[PDB]
């Protein structure tokens, strides 16, 4: 842990043992070049340290570094999801309008896509039907010769919006699809199988197989990419109108107004450190799902928004609450907590996600609701009186709200599916790093311990008395 | 101010993002295409790959390239006497350097 | 770098003057001295064999945010990594508990019996008459037929040789590798 | 500078079909073709070959059908073989009454 | 699809400013063009170029098609000479006549050829930041900004080009533009005169460090652009009445917009000063500060006062022909 | 600044000199330029090093063979090596005294300064014989314990890794000398257990390391490691017949045999190229059967077992759902059942048991077998077929086709390998009989048809028990 | 894109409407017309068209002429040495390909 004066002292010392140095130049000659040496010295040790920091996945610091050690670990981030919602006006102007149209594409008042996902009512009156955000957009690529891997990329804008990705061979007038695989775990040699991977630079590209462990696209065939395109996060509040394009031959004789729900489900792509936490986790999942942790992995990648997941055992179970049945056997417990999200809901989204489960076999699932602990403290404190007394108990109040409140992110500071518990030394820390108080003590009130499995403790901010003076 | 040289490959700027530039230049160096030439390391260019670089293609900023056809991390390390190196025009490496500068795109990419 | 690297790129007169020289060697000595080693550390820590101690301390604290892992019970840590990298691969087998006890506890040998009950369930509760594999054909309970249950229980020699400290070190360490769904009971020693 | 070719007759040789791998032995294979193909036998591209069979039956002396002849023969091979470098043209009598010897030199 | 391929080995040679043409994947032989005139303007007039291209076996246009709608792909740069710098640009064909066994070629860059289309249908901008505005009007190219402050109301009617919104929120937020390599750029008048030269230019001086002036011309005539700059604003507004702004001694002159930031800022520009020929520096983009020393080269060696020390560049144009490569400027002073 | 030029160091220099009274006067000077260039070089190598080091690090963003493959943690087939090339000679006989049997492994040198070798034993039956020869030359290396260590390393020389095909290690203890076999990453290692792995350095050159006491045998203080390696060259080649191959390293033969080749001895591979490499490191454990991933048995035992038509994999609720009670003994058991076209029942059993063995199982589940049950079905057909067409014909065709699409033998239960169990319907009968052009018109009846579980029952179409009537129109 | 030479028949891409093409060429070509010109089958152009087209145009790629003129449906069919042949000239062809590749009407076509 070099600083300038020990590489100055060191300099030193090895011009004064040096015969020629030391004797025959003395004084002046000597003392600038100390300087530039020891400055050019502390400079090339510090862009040495920096390369070895981001040398390693946990330390990096730069997000290529990251994509890149992610790209090792086979990992794939999830891909932004169209908001979704409804329009019920579809009233004609003139006459003859489309009976029951399907997948029309429309325009929103902000040259933003959208289309109807089913099939309207005959419109009597008028007719219900659902919209989302998704636009249709291929590429095609022909096979001059077999190239054993035969890599396809996709470009950066396409990446950016891209939601899901189809993948059709066309050879001598039939096309089939091709399933995705994982690496290629079970496949070999007739297998219509690929594997996706994210390039260090924002890039999506698909990679086909090998002679031996798939079947490498014959030449003189057609390789199509459809790619579903959504932008990941707006909202139209209501009344807006939505103007059909391209069938726009249905604008003079239909009027679609945006009424009811409004399109809110949007969201966006991953973080750089959510990315950093899930590619280091990857490696211990890989693709099977025995372990405890790995269900709420599985979950947590499949539901969006979920805040925290805990699975326990027929042994928890049998230790919590009965001593022994014989139903607990090869039985699975999921809790959980959504906030826009009723429990029966989540009960009714769970279940299905399961279905398509990895190492599902022998096995039942259960659900469990969650209870709530309103939890509660008391502060006493002195200001320095530089700022006055109302601000800081909103500031404070503010602060602890979004910290330890209900929807907080502290049960999951990063998206990796885990349970996280509120302990007694981090409300201390936590009011203490904001720095209003000079001095301050905490007493807690109707606090209870929490089980691990199914309770679940936030924080209560109005009920709370503050009692600040000074 | 200092600017830098249009052959130098530093002039992109992450040391990650310059791996494709790489990648591409000793994929070239390694195939047979008719624009190359063949070059053997006298034994006076051991430990100087500048001279190399300037007697090849009178650019003495090319250097990297030179240290990375012919396998090596660093320049201190002295290359083997004798060995056979195909090296590409300069205006393909400073295209090239450009593309990434700027473009960044893998060849091959598809747009729409 | 080498023993006299910077010294020697300079010109056939320069090398002559004394004070060129000892100015050369001085600066090769102050980098050799203060970035060399970081650089080589850079550049070794491609292959697990090869890094240096701090390197693998911090790819195993990058290991331990998930498994609970003590180096200091395994006679080497590039073993320890390489091993425990390598049986993620067959999670929910008797391989890694298997090899994980070996490797950990010095040489014991050991292996797993899984535990059977009585399908007569109106006579026989579900958890008050449990035995293991190697007692199953030896004994005269539950006076009927058996199933399998999720449940295991270990069985070790004497003389690959105290019970106490095996099973703390074994809750500490082995049990995190079980599955959710498997309950484990006990030690079984002949 | 790095340009290689096969024989353009595939001759034998103990690897398999001999190769020419060289900035001056390319020009040899190719200025070997030539001088082996007539004009006009090329299937494809009529307009390419050799020059050779109108010194058949002429006096070995020096003639003016021969500073006629040489002339065509020099641009037919400008036209034909633009890149290669070719220095002269030298015909003399050799071996026998009835032999004829014409040398083409690629400096 | 379109595929991005790598360039090819079989361009050796290196030239002065104009490196390769292509159309597509293919190229047009560099030794056949004789004439190039790339120009840089300093509003929104967009980048221009024309080239002359000898054709006397009529191959550029009968079997090459060259007419509207023709995309190039030119390479532009100057790795070795005064300034190293190079890039690539597409261009868009308007027309190219055919005399003399030569065409001539007539070309607008392909991002502010999209800018300088008429709008089939309205747009208005309702409250909206201009970031948005611009944003919307040009989403191909990178904004450089430094002089947003407020929100304002914008309309473009049917038949109108874009780049007259542009161009009037340049004058409503007191900036210049210009559109070159790629970006679109907004810089603020009264942060420019504050800024420090980058490079020097001297005449008369055998020994200097700098660059050389071959040709100049003076320019004494401020009033011809300072005339059209001299009246004092006013505007009606329904709550306030009339809103005045200006000098005190001009005469009046009516406006719209009865925005007093918008009013402030009318009446800003750039008086153009000098006009000088040197030997082709591609570094030289409008927007660069230089620093300028003249000499006189008779009597007594007396410095030239009226030629101010710093000056801005307004507008660029390079030149190449078959022997040597020039460029042009026009410099100019903040008012 | 990140990236130093000398005109950037050389500034900061002439920063740093002013206002001294000795170094100021000398700050535009030829010297200075000197001793700053001298001066950057390093700063540059440092720089350029650190930045090479980082983008070499990783495996995805490798710029060189040989540091994917000392990345690569097998080195099985990750990296590939030289194959030699094979092909047939003849040896005739000169004169007498020449040896009745001709040994095994002699070496050859051809006109072409390349080395040859025979494998397998010649007898000359009266002067003529054929054989093998290989291409391939046995060279050994040595080295001796001087310390034994943990992982004690032995490193090859770049020239004989260069065309390295086979490395076979002996270790020689006091008298008695022993091969040790290879190991992938220590698999099911102990002590007592003699192994060794091999690796790739940096640069290019193969080793052998032996690691640690408890899960290996280290190498006694007192012994030799001796390393021997087979060389070939791939990609050469020699014409059939125009080829003497001379006796090197035994010549007291060569006066005695005059040996021929009678067939191109070609065929041989090189080395792969870096994409590929890197691409099979990554995805290395495709190429062996190591475990079921993904808990999939359908597929695993398609692809162990070929030839399965179908085959289905039970669970607990299945059978559960099936028998219409909660229990008998079904818990922890994973029922399997299917069909092979030309195998008993007993034999399937056996292969998939043994195929599942093979495999490490899962823990407390056992697998168990259920025979399938065979409920074939007949159809009848009354129609017309005009008068161009003749019935025996019609009727043949219609046999023939209708057994090839529903039957015991057919591929309609999996069309594709991946394993799936499909029924037949009634409505696909009607549809395969429509799309054929006989019929003017029929109706089918259905004669013992049975309603089939997926899991365990078998329905299938039986074409000659079947009855048609056709009529001319 | 692989450009076909203009002087190709090839030029239309349906061989049904081809037939008006060759119908008017073949119809030319036996016709007495005063600016065509008359050459015999020389013996070494039995199986070479291209020669013929070659040495009578000075153009390699109006060999379907030469195999249309002679009364050939396939060109390894030898021709009859010493078959008198009238041939057109080469501006007519390309006059002719060019009308019917950019209109495509009948000669006698009567429009309003």
């Amino acid at each position: 842990t070099p600083t300038k004066d020990s590489i100055r002292a060191e300099f030193e010392e090895l011009v004064e043992k040096d015969s020629f140095w030391s004797k025959f130049v003395g004084s002046q000659f000597v003392s600038m070049l100390t300087l530039f040496i020891t400055q050019i010295v502390y400079r090339c040790f510090q862009y040495a340290d920096a390369a070895l920091a981001e040398g390693f996945i946990s330390t990096a610091t730069r997000r290529s570094s990251i994509l890149a050690a992610a790209e090792t670990n086979s990992y794939v981030g999830t891909k932004p999801t169209p908001s979704s919602g409804m329009i019920e006006i579809t009233a004609t102007s003139e006459d003859a309008p489309a009976v029951i149209p399907k997948n029309m594409p429309l325009i929103s008042d902000d040259q933003y896509p959208y289309m109807t996902m089913d099939v309207c009512r005959l419109v009597d009156g008028t007719g219900t039907v659902e919209v989302a955000q998704l636009e249709i957009q291929e590429v095609t690529y022909t096979v001059t010769a077999a190239k054993e891997f035969l890599e396809v990329v996709l470009s950066k804008a396409l990446t950016a919006v891209c939601y899901k990705l189809e993948v059709f061979v066309t050879t001598d007038g039939k096309t089939t699809q091709w399933s995705s695989s994982t690496m290629f775990r079970l496949a070999g040699s007739k297998s219509q199988v690929y594997v996706e991977f994210y390039k260090p630079s924002e890039q999506l590209g698909v990679r086909f197989g090998d002679g031996l462990i798939g079947q490498i696209p014959p030449e003189g065939s057609t390789i199509t990419l459809k790619v579903w395109c959504t932008n990941g996060d707006i909202t139209l509040v209501a009344g807006q109108n939505l103007t059909p394009v391209d069938s726009a031959a249905n604008l003079a004789n239909l009027i679609s107004v945006k009424t009811t729900t409004p399109i809110t489900a949007g969201t966006d792509a991953e973080t750089t450190e959510i990315t950093r936490n899930r590619a280091q986790y990857y490696l211990a999942y890989d693709d099977q799902v025995v372990w405890g942790g790995d269900y709420t992995y599985f979950l947590v990648r499949n539901i969006p928004g979920l805040s925290w997941v805990k699975a326990w055992g027929e042994g928890q179970q049998e230790k919590l609450d009965g001593a022994y049945n014989v139903q607990n056997i090869n039985k699975i417990f999921i809790s959980g907590w959504h906030p826009n999200k009723s429990q029966s809901e989540l009960e009714e989204m769970i279940l299905a996600a399961f279905k398509k489960v990895p190492n599902e076999l022998n096995k039942k699932f259960s659900y469990k609701e969650v209870r709530k602990l309103p939890f509660k403290i008391t502060i006493t404190g002195r200001i320095s009186a530089s700022l006055t007394i109302e601000n800081v108990t909103d500031e404070l109040k503010s602060a602890l709200e979004t910290k330890f409140g209900r929807d907080s992110t502290f049960f999951d500071p990063n998206r990796v599916g885990k349970y996280i518990l509120i302990k007694k030394k981090d409300v201390w820390a936590f009011i203490e790093t904001l720095g209003y108080f000079r001095d301050f003590y905490l007493e807690f009130v109707e606090w209870n311990e929490s089980n691990g499995f199914y309770d679940f403790v936030y924080l209560d901010t109005e009920n709370s008395t503050f009692n600040i003076s000074y | 101010q200092y600017p830098l040289s249009r052959y130098d490959d530093r002039n992109i700027a992450d040391p990650i993002l310059r791996a494709e530039l790489r990648k591409e230049v000793m994929l070239m160096c390694e195939s047979n295409d008719k624009n190359l030439t063949i070059y053997y390391v006298l034994p006076d260019e051991q430990y100087r790959p500048d001279l190399l670089a300037y007697r090849m293609w009178g650019i003495a900023e090319l250097r990297w390239v030179v240290t990375l056809a012919a396998g090596l991390e660093d320049e201190s390390q002295g290359m083997t006497v004798g060995k056979k190196l195909k090296l590409p025009p300069a205006t393909w490496i400073r295209e090239m350097i450009r593309h990434f500068q700027y473009d960044g795109q893998v060849i091959g990419t598809l747009s729409i | 770098m080498q023993r006299s690297w910077f010294n020697h790129r300079l010109t056939s007169a320069k090398q002559k003057s004394l004070l060129y020289k000892s100015l050369a060697d001085l600066v090769q000595s102050m980098m050799d001295t203060f970035v060399d080693p970081w650089l080589e550390r850079i550049t070794n820590r491609k292959s697990i064999f090869s890094m240096s101690k701090e390197d693998l301390e911090t790819r195993t604290n990058e290991l331990g945010q998930f498994f609970t892992i003590r180096t200091s019970n395994s006679s080497s840590v590039p073993m320890l990594l390489q091993q425990r990298l390598d049986e993620i691969h067959f999670k929910g087998t008797e391989r890694p508990i298997n090899q994980t006890i070996y490797r950990e506890f010095n040489g014991i040998s050991v292996l797993w019996d899984p535990i059977y009950a009585p399908v007569d369930l109106e006579r026989h509760p579900y958890g008050t008459v449990l035995i293991p594999e190697s007692t199953l054909e030896t004994t005269g309970g539950t006076f009927g037929e058996m199933f399998l249950t999720s449940r295991g229980m270990i069985s070790i020699p004497i003389n690959d040789l105290i019970t106490e400290e095996i099973l703390r070190k074994f809750n500490q360490f082995v049990k995190p590798l079980l599955p959710l769904h498997i309950v484990f009971d006990g030690l079984t020693l002949y | 500078a790095n340009n290689n070719e096969i024989d353009p007759l595939l001759t034998l040789e103990l690897s398999g079909v001999k190769t020419y791998e060289s900035q001056e032995e390319a020009w040899g294979a190719r200025l070997y073709e030539w001088l082996n193909t007539y004009q006009g036998e090329v299937y494809g591209d009529p307009s390419w070959g050799n020059v050779l069979p109108q010194f058949k039956h002429e006096p070995t002396n020096l003639s003016h059908v021969q500073i006629a002849v040489e002339a065509m023969l020099l641009q037919k091979l400008t036209v034909d073989l633009p890149d290669i470098p070719i220095s002269g043209l030298s015909v003399a009598e050799g071996d026998a009454f009835d032999k004829l010897k014409i040398s083409i030199r690629i400096r | 699809t379109k595929t991005t391929t790598a360039p090819e080995t079989d361009s050796k040679r290196t030239q002065l400013f104009l490196q390769s043409v292509s159309i597509g994947q293919n190229e047009i032989p560099r030794e056949m063009i004789v004439g190039c005139t790339y120009v840089e303007p300093g509003e929104l007039s967009g980048p221009q170029l024309m080239l002359m291209i000898r054709d006397s076996t009529a191959y550029v246009v009968n079997k090459l098609g060259v007419k509207f709608g023709t995309i190039l792909t030119v390479s532009l740069g100057d790795p070795e000479g005064h300034g190293g710098i190079l890039f690539s640009e597409e261009f868009f064909v308007l027309k190219a006549p055919r005399k003399d066994d030569t065409v001539l070629i007539y070309a607008f860059s392909n991002p502010v050829r999209l800018l300088k289309v008429p709008s089939t249908s309205a747009q208005y901008f309702v409250d909206k930041p201009p970031s948005a505005v611009v944003s919307s009007l040009a989403p191909g190219l990178k904004v450089n900004a430094d002089s947003f402050r407020k929100t304002s109301t914008y309309h473009l009617n049917v038949g109108e080009k874009p780049t007259k919104v542009l161009q009037e929120i340049a004058r409503d937020t007191g900036s210049m533009c210009w559109a070159s390599r790629g970006m679109i750029n907004f810089k603020s008048m009264e942060k420019m005169a504050n800024a420090a030269p980058s490079l020097t230019y001297e005449s008369a001086n055998p020994n200097t460090s700098g660059f050389t002036i071959s040709q100049f011309n003076i320019l004494n005539a401020d009033y011809e652009y300072q005339r059209r700059h001299n009246y004092r604003m006013a505007s009606y507004d329904m709550t306030k009445g009339v809103v005045y702004s200006g000098n005190q001694e001009d005469p009046i002159k009516f406006t719209s917009n009865p925005d007093p930031t918008a009013l402030a800022n009318y009446n800003k520009f750039i008086l153009p000063r000098l006009d000088m020929l040197v030997e082709g520096n591609a570094a030289l983009t409008p927007g660069t500060t230089l620093k300028i020393v003249v000499h006189n080269t008779a009597g007594d060696g007396e410095l030239d006062e009226s030629i101010p020390d710093k000056m801005i560049v307004m507008s660029v144009t390079h030149f190449e022909d078959r022997f040597r490569f020039v460029s042009r400027a026009q410099l100019g002073v903040v008012n």
